[PDB]
RNA sequence: GGCGUAAAGCGCACGCAGGCGGUUUGUUAAGUCAGAUGUGAAAUCCCCGGGCUCAACCUGGGAACUGCAUCUGAUACUGG
RNA sequence: AAGGCGGCCCCCUGGACGAAGACUGACGCUCAGGUGCGAAAGCGUGGGGAGCAAACAGGAUUAGAUACCCUGGUAGUCCACGCCGUAAACGAUGUCGACUUGGAGGUUGUGCCCUUGAGGCGUGGCUUCCGGAGCUAACGCGUUAAGUCGACCGCCUGGGGA
RNA sequence: CUGCAUGGCUGUCGUCAGCUCGUGUUGUGAAAUGUUGGGUUAAGUCCCGCAACGAGCGCAACCCUUAUCCUUUGUUGCCAG
């Protein structure tokens, strides 16, 4: 069976929103196109600089993009420097006058994008598969993870033929609502197509 | 420890003809009404023989554990065992109680939560349900392994009331490679048991005689 | 510290609504090179799982045997199910003749000169049973000595 | 090496040739065992040497040729 | 002995088993070739023929129904005397002998016991079901072995062809 | 062009009560046991048993809506006195 997305059943229960701004009707759609292409930008930028999550509000006219990262040095650069040529591209972008912040993230292992794209980086030099997932699944379960499967599907070790090998570790209760099941996703781009990452976290429950 | 006082109990008596085990040929004097009769002057050396290593084993601080699922025997064992301040088992013996004892050890580990957890944090978050479905599992938990509970550990031996009955225990114990000792019927068979010791296991003062002497002679070690 | 092969790795299956489950068994001996031997048999559904429930199984599990100078006392018969086992201890600098599983069970049971033979089946989990039922019935000079009371020139 | 189900117990009996035969003492010495002599061609094989620069190759001495016969003993077992 | 043997009565007759004693004194076991016995069907000569019933006939059923089901029905089944020599003729387990823990029964003898009860204590023979060690690929066999041995015989050596 | 090289997304058996693992144990082994049995439930739901002891994904609950009442708050809604 398919399963709903675990992220989107659990908003404003446990999880909260990422664009988290109020429009009428007549500037709804072109916000929707900003905070695209201001997110759109802002992956491609920030590859190497390990990025979990940017979360975009909208008071008064600005816009205030806060990142969350593993590496926040590599983001503020030196003294700012690339924070502050972030903001003059991202405010045409937008077309009102910007305001970035940075948080940390402290364990990178226990993030779903940060793990997802890790094993998805180790993929595309050629890594065996089944080290990739199993190193990182024991990772998050030294570091408390209350539990963890990742699930790699299509053409694994090139193979002619797809597959999906997956694995979990401890507890991960998807029916259950009350449960924060960081979740996350990632395609490879190998020279044998696509290879497309799956990861849930559980985290403990309320 | 007399062939008096073992007559006065109730030892020489058997099982019914019909259902021997002819391994205990030796040990059987014969019929009398179509009931087999123990030989106890082959018992009375055979016991004291194996008392002997009841202390040489409680001298160097070695556990006892007593094993009797026997409804009989069973307020007996745990008796006699709190005496000494030795380990028992009266209910159920649990299918890898010894050879898978690294899993066992958690449902230890679960009832030294919910003994302290209890009186102490007292829980008193409830729901109510959920105050007496601990309580219900406390319960069961305390049946099931309040003998063994502070063991830490697998026992030096094992004491086994009926060989017959408590067959799982005993094949347990010779795959570990510890020493048995067990009271065995005409009905039973002597061939894991280390330290036979034949003698009528149904009657509860024949019972209460045996329990009487492996109580002595665990003390007399542990005070040494 | 002690030695450890990989004889042998199936690929076993079961089958259910779905299709077939996959499953892995694998095969070791373990031993001290100098007359102890375990073997064990482990099943998972990887294959490195599988060797490592093995590995662990032969430790537990694992016997003695009197051996003379790196070969056996006499010449032993053995026999699990369909697999018969024949060995011969040998002079100096045969080595180990001998064949597929049998060669692992004496390398690390550190018998270094024998003529062995399976005959009937060479299944290979059946020959390490029979080649271990051969070398643990296996008898010294010294344990005969005591079975008949004697110590003589036989010695 | 097998023969209840994989190939394999005659449908069942009687029974001649054949094979096998309880226990005891004596005797015989056919089988059996031990010893001795005769023979078992030379080459070949195996061992210790020697000669071709080495090796193949050649060669000295031995061992072997598990056999057959005759003679003298042994007599537990088999046979008479 | 196997194939097999079933109302009651008579006549002729084979074997088995048990008890106590007497008698011969190894007279034994197995058996290629040989001789005998050998269900049912079938064949021969002559009787018999109720019921049943291959063939055959009609009726149904059915796409068809040369069958299953129905109504009939001939050989055959029965007796006498001959042949045929075969069967999943099977315990799918050759015969003879010895040894190796138990339990529950059945059948048929026999000896001791206030027979005091249709009973208590033993001792033979045949037989049914469990199951131990051991054996076996396993299923299972398991003192009536497929366990531990010995004697003689028969037989097997990929599937089809056959 | 190839869904028969792929990712992602979806239908389906089916909101059916199932599907498994670890450690132990039995078996030469594939495997088995657990997961079966006696009750019971919408439910491998719960209890009792039992060479099993435990764990996980599922079931259930945690979420939205509807069914009664209370508290607060009354315009653009309401009108008992």
């Amino acid at each position: 069976g398919q399963k709903v997305h675990p992220n989107g059943i659990r908003l404003g229960i446990v999880k909260p929103w990422n664009s988290t701004w109020f429009a009428n009707t007549k500037e709804f759609a072109d916000n929707l196109d900003s905070d695209f292409k201001v997110r759109q930008y802002l992956t491609k930028e920030l590859a190497k600089a390990s990025v979990s999550r940017i979360v975009i509000e909208r008071p008064a006219k600005s816009i205030r993009v806060t990142i969350h990262t593993a590496r926040p040095g590599i983001v503020i650069g030196k003294k700012g420097e690339d924070v502050e040529k972030l903001r003059k591209v991202v405010a045409d972008i937008a077309g009102v006058p910007a305001q970035i912040n940075i948080a940390e993230v402290r364990k990178p292992e226990l993030d779903a994008k940060l793990v997802a794209d890790s094993i998805t980086s180790q993929l595309e030099r050629r890594v065996m598969f089944r080290r990739a997932m199993k190193r990182a699944v024991q990772n998050a379960m030294r570091l408390g993870a209350k539990g963890i499967k990742v699930e790699v599907s299509g053409r694994l070790g090139g193979a002619e033929i797809a597959r999906t090998e997956w694995y979990r570790e401890g507890r991960v209760p998807l029916h259950t609502l009350r449960a924060d099941i960081d979740y996350n996703t990632s395609e490879a781009h190998t020279t044998y197509g696509v290879i497309g990452v799956k990861v849930w976290i559980f985290k403990g429950e309320i | 420890v007399s062939m008096r006082d073992m007559l006065k109990a109730g030892v020489h008596f058997g099982h019914q003809t019909r259902y021997w085990n002819p391994k205990m040929k030796p040990f059987i004097f014969g019929a009398r009404n179509k009931v087999h009769i123990i030989n106890l002057e082959k018992t009375v050396p055979m016991f004291n023989e194996a008392l002997a290593e009841l202390n040489k084993i409680a001298s160097r601080k070695g556990k006892i554990l007593f094993v009797g699922t026997k409804r009989a025997a069973s307020e007996a064992v745990k008796d006699a065992a709190l005496s000494c301040d030795q380990f028992f088992v009266n209910h159920r013996w649990l299918g890898g109680m010894l050879t898978n004892w690294k899993t066992v050890r958690q449902s230890i580990k679960r009832l030294k939560d919910l003994e302290t957890q209890s009186q102490d944090g007292t829980f008193d978050k409830l729901t109510k349900k959920e105050a007496l479905m601990r309580t219900r599992e406390l319960e069961k938990l305390e049946n099931s392994l309040g003998g063994i509970k502070d063991m830490g550990g697998l026992p030096d031996a094992l004491f086994v009331i009926d060989a017959d009955h408590e067959h799982i225990a005993i094949k347990e114990a010779n795959n570990l490679g510890i020493p048995v000792f067990a009271i065995v019927d005409t009905n039973s068979d002597p061939d894991g048991v280390d330290f036979v010791i034949p003698g009528n296991d149904d009657a509860i003062r024949a019972v209460t005689l045996y329990l009487g002497a492996v109580a002595a002679t665990v003390r007399e070690g542990r005070s040494q | 510290e002690l030695q450890e092969k990989l004889i042998a790795v199936n690929r076993v299956s079961k089958t259910v609504k779905g299709g077939r489950i996959f499953s892995f068994t694998a095969l070791t001996v373990v031993g001290d090179g100098n007359g102890r031997v375990g073997f064990g048999y482990g099943k998972a559904r990887e294959v490195p799982a599988a060797i490592q429930k093995a590995m662990e199984k032969a430790r537990r599990n694992m016997i003695n045997v009197a051996l003379n100078n790196g070969t056996l006392q006499h010449p032993v018969k053995g026999v699990h199910t369909g697999s018969r086992v024949f060995m011969q201890p040998a002079s100096e600098g045969t080595g180990i003749i001998a064949g597929g599983a049998m060669r692992a069970v004496l390398e690390v049971a550190g018998v270094h000169n024998v003529l062995a033979k399976a005959y009937g089946s060479t299944n290979p989990i059946n020959v390490v049973r029979a080649t271990i039922d051969g070398l643990e019935n296996m008898n010294s000079p010294e344990m005969v000595a005591a079975k008949r009371g004697k110590s003589v020139e036989e010695i």
